[PDB]
Order: C-alpha cells, then structure tokens, then sequence
C-alpha cells in the first residue's frame, strides 16, 4: 500500500510532456522573417538585396 | 570568341530563320553578344578563362563570416593579407558558394569555368530562346504578359514585357541558379 | 548467400526447379525459408533429416583423368603428370599448377615435363590435393601422408558438385534451412546439375510431413 | 512477357489507331513499356498471380492492431510465428480487410482472389487510356486543365498538365488503391 | 457468368456498334467484363446467386453492437458462434440494415438476392452507359458540354470528362448505393 | 554515353521529323543532350560520369550532422582528413542521400554514375516530349491553350512557353521523387 500505486498515468504524462518540450526546443527553427523573391532577379543581386537586409 | 561555343548556323536553323532570313548577320552577332552577356550576369557564371580578383573585405557575422564577390573558383585557396595579419592566410572554399569562415584586410583569388566545354547545354538552349524572342520583336508590338493578380491601381495594362522572360529564357536556365 | 521460399503447397502459388549459379571454385552458402509451408502444419516445426542428392543434366565429361598417391611421413613424394591426359589428337602439354588450388600443408615444383615433387610440411599427417591444368583441362591430384606406421585409406575424389558433410541446420523458430554448397575446380562451365532435398516436418505428436523440392546448379564462368 | 497480358491489336483497336497508322509498333511498345511503371507503381500492386506472402509486421497501436501489407482471402486464416509464440496461431480475417488483433513476428497468408489472375481488367481501361492520350500529345501541343480555383499567384497558365490523370487514368486505377 | 446476364448484343444493339468492325468480340468483352466489377467494387454488392457468409465479429460499443458487412437477407436467422457461446445463436436481422445486437466470435448468414434472375435493370443501365462511354470517347482530348472543344486561355475545365463516369452510368448505380448514417 | 540510351531513329520517329533538314543532327543532339541534363537534374539519377570532389566541411550540429554538396556513390568510403585529425576517418554513406554523421577539416568522396544501362522507361518518355517541345517551339509568339493565339485587353497569360512543363516531362518524372 504505497502512493507510487496511483501516480504511473499522471508521471508518465509529465515524462511525455516534457520530452515534447525538450525536443520542440531545439528543432523547430528561431527563425523569423521568411522572405520570397520571384524567378527575375539575377542572383548576383539577390545576394545583394539579402546583405541590404 | 562565342562562334565556338554556338555558331551562327545553329542559331538560324533553331529560330527556323533559316530559309527566310529575317535579319542579316551583323545584327545576329549583336543579339548574341547580348544573349551571352544576358545569361551570364543573370546566373552568376563567368565564361572566360578567369578573372584575377582583389576585392577588400568586411568582418561581418561574429561568428567570423566573409563574403566573396565572385563565386571563388572552385577548388583553389584564396588568401587574405593586410588587416592586421602577420602572415597571409590561406583558406579553401566551398565548391559554388561565397562563404568563408575566417591597415585593411584585402582578399584575392581567381574566378573560375577555364574550359569551354563545361556550359553543359542549358544556357546555351535558354539563349537560343532569347535570341529567337529578339528576331521577331523589334519592339513594335506591345506583348505585355501578365504577372500577380490584382490590376495595378494606376489602371495601367500590366507588367513583365520582358524578352528572356516571356520567352522560354529564364525557366529554361533556372535550373542552375541557386535558391538561398 | 542464396534465399529461396519454397512453394507453400496450396493449390496455389519456365522450367521446374528454381535456378541456381555457380562458378568453379566458389563455396556459397544457401538458405530456404519453408515458412511458407510448414507454419500453417501447427506442430513442432522442422527436424534435422534434411537429405540432399546431387545428379546431373549435362556432364561434358572430363578430358584429362584424376590420380592418387601415398606416402609416409616427413618423405618427399614424387610422381608424373604425363599419363593422366589422353589426348586424341596432337598438341603441346603446358602444365601448370594454379596458386589459387595449390597444396595445403606442403609445396610442389612443377618440373619441365610433366613432373612434380611434393615435400610435405613437416610434422603434418592427412590428405592433401592439389589441381593440376594440363592444357585448360583441370583435374584433380590427391595426396595422403601416412604416420609412418600402417597406411591412409583413399579419400573419395571429391565431385564437381558436392554439399559438404555436416554443415547443415534448421532453425525451429524461424523455419529456415541452412546448408553449404561448394563447387570443385574441375567443374566445366556450361554444364548444369540437379539438387533435390528432401525435408520432414513433424507434428506435435511427432508423425512425419515430407516435403520435396529441387533446384538446377548452372556452372557458369565468371560468376 | 507484356504483349501477352496486352496485345498490340487491342491496343491499337481501343486508340483508333488503326486504318490511320500514327506513330509505329515501336513506339507503340515503347509507351507499353512506360504505361505499366505509371501504373502499378501508382497502385502499389504487383504482377503476379494468387501469390502467397511472408513478412514481418509490427506492433504499432498499443491495443495491439496488426497492418498486413495485402488482402488476406476470406475464409483462410492467417498464421502468426517468430517471435515471442508457444507455436503459430490462427486469425481468420475480416473479409475484404487487413486489420487483424491479438525473435521478429512474421505473418503469412494467402492474397489475391482464389481463382485465375489476369491483371484485374479494369486496373488496364487507364493502361489502355494513358497510352491513347500519349498517342496525340506528343509535347509540342500546350494542354493543361486547372486543380486550383484561384488562380497561379502570377499569370502562369494555372496547371495539371500531367496526363494519366488528364487521361482519365488516375480515376479508373483508384479504385485498387488504399485510401488508408 | 456475364455471358447469360448481359449478351453482347444487347450491347452491340444500345451503343449502336452493330456494325463496326473496329471493336471485336475480344474487346467488347473487355469491357463488358472490366465495367462488371469497377461498377460492383462500387457498390459492393456480389452478383452470384444467394451466397453464404463467414466471418468474424467485433462487438463495439457499451450496449453492445455488431456490424455486418453484407445486409444479410430478409427474415433468415443469422447465428452467432464461437466465442464464448455455449450455444450456437440466432438472431433476426431487419430488412436492409447490417446491424445487430445481443476464440473470436463468429457469425454466419446468407446474402444476395433469391433469384438467378440477377442484377435489377438499375445496375445494368449503368453498365450500359459506363460501356458506350468507354467504346466511342477514348481518353485523347479534353471535352466539354455537349462535345465541344473550348480554349479558356486558361487552365481548361476538363477535371473530369477525360474518361471519368460524366455519363449517368455512375450516378445510375449510386441509386442503389447506400448512404450510411 | 547518350547514343545509346536514346538512338536518334527512337527521336525523329516520335518528333515526326525525318524529312525535313532544318533539324541536323548536331542541333537535335544540342536537343538530346539538354533534355538528359534536366533529366538527372529535376530527379537526381546522375547521368553524368566521375566528377571526383575535395571540399571542405563545416560540421553544423551537436547530433554531429555533415551536409554533402553532391552526393556520393552509395558504398565507397567518404574520407576525412585535417581539422586536427592525424589518421584520416572512413565513413559509409545511405544510399540516396548526402547526410553522414560523425587547418581546417576536409571530406573528398565520389560522385556521378559508371554503367551504361538502368534508365527507366518513364524517364525517356519526359525526355522525348521535352526534346518534341523544342524542336517546334522556339521563344517567339507566346500562344495560349490547344496552341492558339489571343488579344487579352489586360495582358496576356505567361508561363506558357517554357518547356517541360507545359508539356509532360516535369510530371512524368515526380513519379521518381519523394519526401
């Protein structure tokens, strides 16, 4: 008759949880400002318009 | 010289001005001078032999980052001195790609395509497209073709009437420049 | 290493027997998976009474023949390799000795005219062969040293085609029989033999299902 | 071994081709030769008849659901062995199914229909139509029909130009096709 | 087996062929034979005669379920057996619908339809329509209504009426079919 | 390597031009060769022969991931060398792929393809049409649907003559692309 009895679900939801988290943590990228040009653009400045950027 | 990489015979039997001619020759070598230097500064890929470069850099990027005007060469080191060093540096570039990871600091290098049977056949056909769009369209016409959706507020009749556009040219040599 | 799934016998699924390359010289290793067949017979599984038979289709019989010789220990042993390729007609006899099946436990000086001289390995009593090439023609030339005190018996001549002895398994938990099959250097290419084996389940009771398969061994050159 | 399962006449006898001879037996054959490798690697099934099958499932699905990679006939059961097992058991299926319940556990069974195997007459109505539609769209002549409302985002001429699913093939060879 | 249950002549005589030499025995029954089960797939009914069933069960559900998979027969007891039983035992089903209610459980009945006077006029109607669209509209070009060929300068409309069932075959056949619930 | 793969008898009997000179044979080899560059290209099966490559790596991440240029030949060992190294490192690669996983560091592997034959039947299928785009359309007159002509007031459709993708080739090769 020990608490550890009743815990099992609600331990093993808190270990998924937090694997989720751990793993969203590095692999979802930090990267914001997702910019597009179009197929005119002559890259040879395209590389110019990203270092404007 | 072009006439080894694409002869005028080539040109005319693919823009079917063969038989009628269209234009005379002059006017055909000048279309595609313009062709070759319309491909070549659209992809970032020189044809002659090189070009010796030295070319002053900027430390941008802490992480140290350095980037080239041309694309390198290939497979050479590029070396920097000045800047503070005491000796030049010698670093070896990522084949296709301007990124290096290192009282001014100058860098020099050469750019590359020595050969002449390396432009594989796209640009070559990509131009074929453009010179045949330049015989037929001295610029009389209008031939504007349409691009985004929403009819510009000026209520003008468009935009992107634009030869080695319109024509095959761009989508044709696309499938070398890089995406990024 | 060869995989076959035999046919599961249901009434369900150019020539008979399964093909199988060989090159003269190779020893593979081949694998059946009777699963197919002998998991639905709920019992337990397969037995070790696997029996092989080798038969041929077309032969090409050998032109020059095999020999064999004895000795005692520590001797030197010499014999000839002139009277074991008849010819029918005239020509040169280049013999040669290929490294590749040469001897085991000595050495051997091939002479200027179809002679040899076998110094065995010291401390060393057994058989020992080696494969002699009269003219693209090969045979084999099998050797047994004898302990010096009565004699050796004489050892079988060893096939074109054989499976070896005792190298063969079935695993009971995964249906699957294992067995050798190793090529000697004299088989000719072209030619093709014929391999039937014959392997017994066994229900929970331990009563016998048989099951017979065969398969069609094309000795072919360069693999 | 193709001819056998589709003969050229009919073929031939379906596209019209015939009294008004297009493009060779050659090319015939040769599109023969492409139209089985869009199907039957859009389908996913194979060429053979009434096979019988081994391969190792998993257990993916706690509650212990089993996935076969065919169509077990109805009535056969299904064996189960390998792995941890006193000895095989047996799962009779659900008809016209591959779910099933409850060291590496193989199953194998009996699929395909108990009886003869052409190659399910109707899984060929698109063979026989992807060929037609590559008859008289040789690629000179610009078709293309819209998946999309909208529009491209740019004037580009919308798209499917495809064929097998301009043809009417992907429509007639769905129905052997999971939907999972 | 298709021969007494569709004749080619009935065929020959809708699509008005009779007299085209371009479509032989070999391929009219082709498609006499791929438009009987890409058109019985469809609606999942079988065309033989009354044909017995076996086949496991699943109860789903707290007060107890069982789904069938063929709408059994009408006032024929389908048994229940395996499973637990002690007993073999039947239940009544009702008319149209595959559902029921109270070492797998196993279940058996007989479906289909009493007569060898086979499938109703309703499916042949869309065979017939599904095979005269197959014989004289080969997939080649994009159509539209009537029969005409447009242009749109843009994308064409031609989803569908490529091969797709653009004729009342498909839909003939649906009437039959059964929307779940 | 091409002239076996497509004969140009297979080209000029599909194409329907036989008959007619203004297409030699060094064009419609220009043609060929420009329709198996975008073969290998827009599907990666690498038609091209050798190309040995030494470049240099920048190892990215903490799971060690090394990204490739090109990718190897699916079985030859992808060298390491420098970077501090003193006994240069052999790894194998998966094959399809070009990810590894572990003064500067250096990798020099192999590239491209030997054997003549393995070309599917799919791939020429997208190649012919490609080739029988170009030989009858050229970068003048951008047509519109079933090859016709148009006056749209507002401007006019695009995109519409570029090669193969108006006409078969980029979606009778997706059959041999993935995720």
């Amino acid at each position: 008759n020990t608490p550890l009895q009743a815990i099992g679900v609600p331990v093993a939801l808190y270990d998924a949880l937090m694997a989720r988290a751990i793993d969203s943590a590095d692999g979802t990228p930090n990267s914001k400002w997702l910019v597009t040009a179009s197929r005119d653009l002559d890259d040879g400045q395209a590389k110019e318009v990203k270092e404007g950027i | 010289n072009l006439d080894t990489l694409l002869p005028l015979q080539t040109i005319r039997e693919h823009a079917k001005c063969d038989d009628n001619p269209r234009v005379t020759d002059d006017l055909l070598k000048l279309y595609r001078e313009a062709a070759f230097e319309a491909a070549e500064l659209y992809t970032g890929l020189s044809f002659t032999p090189e070009k010796t470069i030295v070319e002053p850099i900027r430390l941008k990027g802490r992480r140290g980052k350095i980037i080239l005007s041309a694309t390198p060469i290939a497979g050479r080191p590029v070396v920097f001195y000045g800047g503070g060093l005491g000796s030049p540096l010698e670093l070896i570039p990522r084949p296709g790609s301007n990124v290096l990871f290192f009282s001014q600091l100058m860098a020099t290098y050469v750019t590359g395509r020595r050969c002449e049977n390396s432009v594989p056949a796209g640009i070559i056909i990509g131009i074929l497209k453009l010179i045949a769009w330049n015989i037929n369209n001295p610029g009389d016409e209008v031939m504007s073709v349409r691009n985004t959706l929403n009819a510009n507020a000026q209520g003008l009749i468009g935009g992107t009437n634009n030869g080695a556009v319109i024509s095959g040219a761009q989508d044709e040599w696309f499938r070398y420049r890089r995406v990024l | 290493m060869y995989f076959f799934s035999v046919d599961p016998r249901n009434g369900a699924s150019s020539c008979c027997c399964e093909s199988i390359s060989a090159r003269p010289g190779e020893v593979n290793g081949v694998m059946v998976s009777y699963a197919a067949w002998s998991a639905p017979l709920r019992g337990h599984g397969l037995t070790n009474k696997t029996t092989f038979e080798i038969d041929g289709v077309s032969v090409t019989p050998p032109k020059v023949s095999n020999a064999f010789g004895r000795t005692k220990v520590g001797v030197v042993f010499e014999g000839t390799l002139s009277d074991l390729f008849p010819n029918p007609e005239g020509e040169q006899v280049e013999y040669e000795i290929s490294e590749l099946n040469g001897p085991s436990n000595g050495v051997v000086e091939l002479g200027a005219n179809g002679a040899f001289t076998y110094t065995p390995g010291a401390l060393f009593t057994g058989v020992d062969r080696f494969w002699f090439s009269i003219n693209g023609n090969i045979g084999e030339y099998v050797i047994s040293v004898d302990p010096t005190t009565s004699e050796l018996p004489q050892p079988p001549f060893t096939t074109p085609v054989y499976v070896p002895a005792a190298r063969r398994s079935v695993d009971p938990r995964t249906h699957v029989l294992k067995f050798v099959l190793g090529v000697s250097p004299a088989a000719i290419p072209g030619d093709v033999y014929r391999l039937t084996v014959r392997q017994v389940a066994i229900d929970c009771d331990g009563n016998e299902f048989v099951h017979i398969s065969c398969y069609d061994i094309s000795i072919g050159s360069c693999g």
